[PDB]
């Protein structure tokens, strides 16, 4: 029986209604749900707004009347302008009459703010439509009926606060540009008279409730009006004193004098200098007597979370941070405001110690900020000594691992700053905690970690012989820390925490060859730890060492016998033997970066070889049994070895890049035999077995294998420096390999890794390659769309890089796309508009890239019969579907390349740059420019898709969007105007002449 | 506790959705055989991380066989009669997911045990 | 057992119908269905002071699925609002939810929810997210597929809500489990079921777990 009230043919049963909707708010399971969908189909009746005052006369839920203003919101908002004058003053004044009422009566002011509130905003959705030229009495009227009760006065603060935001906080978005100036010079003309009142009732006291709704509107006043409304009344001498005295306004005021440290103010001025000082005193003052002393701790308060404690705290911390990061020059240089410069940076470090994640980065921005101003300004660190040396401990005692890589940065940048202005300091905090770590006070993982991230985070600050004695001083006694310490979970800890700090040090590393030698022996013991952790770290540092120490593996060092690497190489067999295979590839592209430094090709070449030993001789027996008899593949355990082979080739490509030709060539011929023999595997798997076999461990296994393969070949391509060996060697053995298995294999079975290694191949040597790249649409093109032009979510991986390897295309082989048939040549069309209509942003960005190469392609042909139709083809599907994206609101993050593709496409018609008529003779005079064409077809199109339009509102949005299509910000500005207009019926075409 | 633990190893389980014919997951964390010092029965009891809410708790029934999934070399999946995890005993087809082939056979053979010393 | 109305908002996609049903039944949910107005369900934790019951009013992102909208939010006690790392539109709405929301609920917690923290690609980074701040909202980078951070939101609503900061997730005892008997009627049943059950590959197979 609920559905009833979806019979509009019978009036509407109030009582229905309000069981639906107690129902929805208050039932359970089955029942709610279907309260839900009536109450849906309800509100979303177009006509249902005719029954909103019934609702609000009539029904005895504040929830059925919540629901029946969303409804009047929702016609005020989009159709308002088809209501006769006579029926929006009946809805206005019905809405005014409604709030006053409510205000009226104490119990319902005390007990509904939901229904008043929500009232609020929908008198503030009339404003924004009527006021000021159909309603210029607003203001004075709303000041007059403010004395008439302390109720009405604090309403009419919440209608200015939401009347304030939605003209100056949240326009941006909801309004023309024109209506948003109009709105704001608007409350600008009336605002004397607003800020009259509020001073008024900010003077004259005595309800907290309506002070604190007129500091929350001048909180909203503050981001717009005049500095001298604050700085010429009495106005800062109240919220600097009574109103942070008392905790119901303290909240708020502190917000306010937030906003007031971020005014527009004269910068030459004596008497607004001191001013500023003056509120800044009394704010503290206020703090330390009504709140909490300098030496309070706010860690411990802040912890308990008494009331709103939290909240009142982190406001602190944003007015201290925002006020002293712009004035604190102005306490710097007079004696007597030294104590109220460093009580409030105190204040700052109490907060910093406040364990709370998210307060901690905004005292830290604020620490960033001074520690920064410390080192390079002249003749301030002096003042700042006490706090710099807490801060240190703060820093020091939070430091967070290197993997946490923004918040990490900013406290090592903080910590390199501080050590910079006392070395001295820094060290002595370091060994101390150390001490307490030895003594066991302060002993635990967390603890040991922490400080060893701080230690490593200050490398190379010191000069290099206190870093010396400092690094010897640190290792010594992590060592004695080590050997102290019972049962491996401990020795591990710390044992990482040595690896750790060792390899933050390479200045040191590199200035004592034995002790770096040490290091790397320490590191190749510890890959023999099956200890959790230990193997992974031994590996990790080794690659650091090796990155930042390289070098020194490559020179013979005195008294060595040979060049380190050839020592490490020797015993690799050894070394790696307990390691799991990605530490094994670790160690291998660690030996690679050493390698890369030989510059003598002949001493490279066979250190490459020598490094490769142990993967060429088990590829070699391999290759020879799975040649002799290719049933040997099958195999599980082959399969593993294969593809560890194919990763540990990966591995040392990445590090050595150009250098890995001689090792590539090696294997290249017998690699693309292993991939064709793993590709008919796996087509004859899918055959015996059915699609579910590419879910099967061997099937999964041989991809892996095509995939290593392709990774190897586009790792060497990407950094290969000789294209003539790639294109001569490597590519027409490449394309043989891979690109007819691509086509002739079941969607399923297709490696989206074989277009990535395309682009990388059209990318590197594709202006050299015309027919290879011929080749390549032709195999992944047609056979690529199917699989992604059914839906937008099957094959995410294809439809990324389909769309990255045609981008490439159309970038350096542009003649690949000319030499297509015309049907073919107009799926390429039909692809790109696909793209367009993605919601995922790396398709419909390449989308909207490949559609202006491609513009910027035929433009380049000049005039020749090609460019000729592919205009008279494909400009009016450009242009509609270009339109159709932009205004769907379905595709908001391709908001500017859209436009950019709009205004490119207009500007050929405006500058006469395409030779012959758009439109097929008998359509239009055979005089006629094409500018008038596009005019017309626009005006019609825009007409068919927005039919609540006016002809005047499109012909004033296409005049002014012709005449800005050199102009991308303002062309931009009249396409946003538009967004909005499409949204609401009866939209000013005035709008589209907005200038500045 | 009035258990003794026999067996952990992290693990992700799966119950079989009939319905949308496709494996759900029901939880990643630590599952553990417990004997009960006083019936010397053993159960397996799974919770989630971080929300310690119990997403296996069911007798390991001598009649259970693990049975491999086509998918995975380090899963099995087995039928099981009657599991409280979520209240009321109900049946569930139960895939369960370790680290490695290693934890998996490891896992095979502690349940073995477990059935073993369930059929006392 | 105390029971608090949760409303859950956010752009369309960012996760919420996801995070929500990975809390109530454990599975992730990969297809993206777009909710239709509002789904209501009940999340209960275990604390060391005893149970707690959100009633989890997961909202609709997308405009023209938008229903009720803020009708959604009257008595609401507190909020997550959500937005998705790997898409800067949905963080540049998060005012739009928070003005929406703070209208209707005027004082109560609100958690900040970066999504999809999993994907190596962020496009949201660290050093841009700051709205919290003036807001008094916790901020916590979560991923609804890998769990990073999953528990915290509602930790700290329920610490919030509870008024106790060193409140924390506690495993209720596990009843025994009953011993039963197979049925031989349903044993043709199970093993055609079992059969059905093998021959569909597990989800995520190259994941840690
Ligand atoms: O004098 C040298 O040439 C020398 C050579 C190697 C040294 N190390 C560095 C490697 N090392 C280490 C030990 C365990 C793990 C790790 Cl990653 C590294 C401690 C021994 C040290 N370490 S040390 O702290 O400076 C030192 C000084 C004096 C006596 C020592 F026993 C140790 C010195
Ligand atoms: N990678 C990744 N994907 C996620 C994560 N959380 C959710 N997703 C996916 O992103 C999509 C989110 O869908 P929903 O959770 O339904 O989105 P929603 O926010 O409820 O959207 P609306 O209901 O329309 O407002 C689904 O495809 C999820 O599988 C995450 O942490 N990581
Ligand atoms: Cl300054
Ligand atoms: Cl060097
Ligand atoms: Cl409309
Ligand atoms: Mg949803």
């Amino acid at each position: 029986s609920m559905e009833g009230i979806l019979d509009f043919s019978n009036d509407l049963d109030i009582a229905l209604l309000d069981q639906v909707v107690s129902t929805f708010y208050q039932g359970e399971g089955v029942q709610q749900k279907q309260a839900q969908e009536i109450l849906t189909k309800f509100q979303d009746n177009p006509d249902a707004w005719e029954k909103v005052d019934q609702i609000l006369q009539f029904s005895t839920n504040p929830q059925s009347k919540f629901i029946a203003l969303s409804i009047l919101d929702k016609l005020i908002t989009r159709k308002w302008k088809l209501l006769p004058n006579d029926h929006r003053i009946g809805i206005r004044n019905f809405v005014v009459g409604m709030i006053i009422s409510m205000c009226q009566d104490d119990e319902v002011f005390k007990t509904q703010k939901n229904l008043i509130n929500k009232s609020d905003l929908t008198l503030v959705q009339i404003l924004k439509q009527e006021w000021p030229q159909n309603w210029p009495e607003f203001i004075p009227e709303l000041i007059g009926s403010s004395s008439s009760s302390v109720n009405v006065c604090e309403n009419n603060m919440i209608v200015l606060k939401l009347l304030s935001e939605e003209v100056f906080d949240f326009s941006a978005e909801q309004m023309t540009q024109a209506k948003a100036l109009h709105l704001k010079n608007s409350m600008s003309k009336e605002f004397e008279q607003i800020f009259k009142l509020c001073f008024q009732v900010l003077e004259q006291g005595s309800s907290s409730s309506l002070i604190v709704a007129t500091l929350e509107s001048l909180l909203r006043y503050l981001h717009w009006i005049p500095y001298r409304y604050i700085y010429e009344t009495n106005i800062l001498e109240l919220l600097s004193t009574k109103f942070m005295t008392s905790p119901d306004t303290r909240a708020i005021t502190l917000k306010c004098l937030t906003e007031v440290s971020n005014l527009k103010i004269p910068q030459d001025n004596d008497l607004i200098k001191r001013q500023t000082v003056l509120f800044f005193q009394n704010t503290l003052q206020q703090i330390a007597t009504s709140v909490m002393p300098v030496t309070a701790d706010l860690k411990a308060t802040y912890a308990n979370a008494n009331g709103n404690d939290q909240s009142f705290l982190q406001d602190l911390a944003m007015f201290l941070t925002t006020y002293l990061a712009r004035n604190r020059a102005l306490l710097e240089s007079d004696e007597s405001l030294r104590e109220l410069l460093l009580n409030a940076h105190q204040y700052l470090i109490q907060l910093s110690k406040i364990e709370e994640r998210e307060l901690f980065k905004t005292t830290l921005d604020y620490w960033h900020n001074l520690v920064a101003d410390l080192f390079y300004e002249p003749l301030k660190k002096h003042i700042y000594e006490e706090i710099c040396s807490q801060l240190r401990l703060v820093i020091i005692e939070n430091m967070v691992r290197p993997e946490e890589i923004q918040l990490y940065k900013s406290e090592r940048e903080v910590l390199v700053y501080l050590t910079h202005l006392n070395v001295i300091d820094t060290e002595e905090i370091m060994i101390s905690k150390l001490a307490r770590q030895i003594d066991g006070s302060e002993w635990s993982w967390h603890n040991i970690n922490t400080l060893s991230w701080a230690i490593g985070s200050i490398s190379g600050t010191m000069s290099e012989d206190t870093e010396k004695r400092f690094v010897v001083t640190v290792i010594k006694d992590l060592l004695g820390l080590c050997e102290q310490k019972r049962g491996k979970d401990n020795k591990a800890v710390v044992a990482r925490d040595i690896m750790y700090v060792v390899g933050e040090y390479p200045r040191f590393l590199k200035a004592h060859w034995n002790f770096l030698r040490t290091v790397i022996l320490k590191l190749f013991e510890f890959m023999h730890e099956t200890h959790e952790g230990v193997q992974d770290m031994a590996c990790d540092t080794f690659i650091k060492i090796v990155q930042k120490c390289k070098y020194h593996f490559v020179i013979q060092q005195p008294r060595e016998s040979e060049p380190f690497i050839q020592t490490i190489i020797r015993d690799i067999q050894k070394t790696t033997a307990d390691l799991q295979p990605q530490q094994v590839h670790t160690f291998y592209k660690a030996c690679g970066i050493i390698i890369s430094e030989e510059r003598s090709v002949a001493e490279r070449n066979r250190l490459l070889s020598d490094l490769m030993q142990l993967p060429n001789m088990a590829w070699d027996t391999i290759v020879e049994q799975s040649t002799a008899n290719p049933t040997l593949l099958l195999d599980s355990e082959t399969v593993k070895i294969i593809a560890n082979i194919i990763k540990t080739n990966v591995a040392v490509c990445t590090s050595m890049g150009a250098d890995f030709y001689p090792q590539l060539g090696h294997i290249y011929y017998n690699m693309l035999q292993l991939y064709r023999a793993v590709s008919s595997m796996i087509s004859t798997q899918v055959a015996a077995e059915g699609l579910i076999a590419t879910k099967t461990p061997k099937v999964r296994g041989l991809r892996t294998i095509k995939k290593e393969i392709l990774k190897l070949v586009e790792t060497y391509i990407s950094k290969a420096r000789n294209l003539d060996d790639v294109v001569k060697v490597l590519v027409e053995p490449l394309l043989n390999a891979v690109l007819e298995d691509y086509m002739n294999n079941v969607p399923d079975a297709r490696d989206a890794e074989v277009l990535n290694c395309m682009t990388t191949v059209v990318e590197k040597v594709g202006h050299m390659i015309p027919q290879g790249v011929i080749l390549i649409l032709q195999s992944v093109f047609e056979c690529t769309l199917d699989m992604i032009n059914k839906d937008f979510t099957e094959y995410p991986e294809h439809r990324v890089e389909f769309y990255k390897l045609l981008k490439v295309i159309n970038e350096k082989s542009f003649a690949a796309f000319l030499e297509l048939p015309p049907a073919a040549f107009k799926l390429f069309v039909d692809a790109i508009c696909w793209a367009f209509k993605h919601n995922n942003r790396d398709v419909e960005v390449n989308g909207l890239q490949i559609a202006l190469d491609l513009v910027k392609n035929i433009e380049r042909m000049g005039n020749v019969p090609f460019a000729n139709e592919f205009h008279k083809n494909y400009f009016f599907i450009f242009v509609s579907e270009t339109f159709f994206v932009l205004t769907d609101s379905d595709h908001k993050s391709g908001f500017s390349k859209q436009a950019l593709l709009l205004m490119k496409l207009i500007s050929l018609v405006y500058d006469n740059k395409i030779s012959v008529p758009l439109y097929q003779e008998a359509e239009v005079p055979q005089g006629t420019s094409n500018q008038v064409y596009l005019s017309q077809y626009l005006a019609n199109m825009l007409s068919n898709a927005f039919p609540h339009l006016t002809s005047e509102q499109i012909a004033s949005f296409l005049s002014a969007l012709t005449k800005q299509c050199k102009d991308l910000v303002v062309f931009k500005g009249t396409l946003r105007d538009f967004l909005v207009q499409i949204k609401e019926v009866g939209g000013d075409p005035t709008d589209y002449l907005f200038a500045e | 506790e009035d258990e003794e633990v026999l067996y952990k190893v992290r693990a992700k389980l799966f119950r079989f959705d009939a319905d949308a014919k496709e494996w759900k997951e029901r939880g990643t964390g630590d599952c553990k055989f417990l004997k009960n010092k006083k019936t010397n029965k053993v159960r397996i009891l799974m919770r989630r991380d971080k929300t310690l809410k119990i997403c296996a708790n069911h007798i390991i029934a001598p009649e259970y066989t693990l049975k491999p999934n086509v998918g995975s070399d380090r899963s099995w999946v087995y039928a099981c009669t009657a599991d409280i995890a979520e209240g009321e005993a109900e049946a569930f087809t139960f895939a369960i997911r370790f680290g490695s082939k290693e934890n998996a056979d490891k896992f095979k053979e502690e349940f073995e045990k477990a059935q073993e010393i369930n059929k006392k | 057992q105390v029971q608090f109305k949760l409303v859950l908002v956010g752009d369309g996609g960012t996760g919420k119908t996801t995070f929500v049903k990975r809390h109530l039944t454990g599975e992730f949910e990969k297809k993206y269905v777009a909710t239709l107005g509002v789904e209501v369900h009940p999340l209960v934790f275990h604390t060391n002071r005893g149970p707690i019951k959100f009633n989890v009013w997961d909202t609709a992102g997308l405009e023209k699925f938008g229903g009720l909208r803020d009708g959604y939010y009257i008595q609401a006690q507190c909020a997550i609002i959500m937005f998705d790392v790997t898409s800067r539109v949905t963080y540049k709405n998060v005012p739009n939810w928070h003005r929406d929301l703070v209208r209707v609920c005027e004082n109560i917690p609100i958690v900040l929810c970066g999504n999809k923290v999993d994907i190596k690609d962020r496009k949201v980074k660290a050093k841009s997210i700051v709205f919290h701040r003036k807001k008094n909202l916790q901020y916590y980078d979560i991923s609804a597929k890998s769990n990073y951070n999953f528990e915290k939101p509602f930790l700290w609503l329920a610490r919030k809500l509870i008024g106790d900061p060193n409140l924390e997730f506690v495993a209720m005892p596990a009843a025994a489990p009953p011993e039963v008997v197979m049925d031989p009627a349903l044993a043709a049943q199970y093993e055609h079921d079992l059969e059905v059950a093998q021959t569909t590959a597990l989800p995520d197979e190259d994941d840690d777990l």
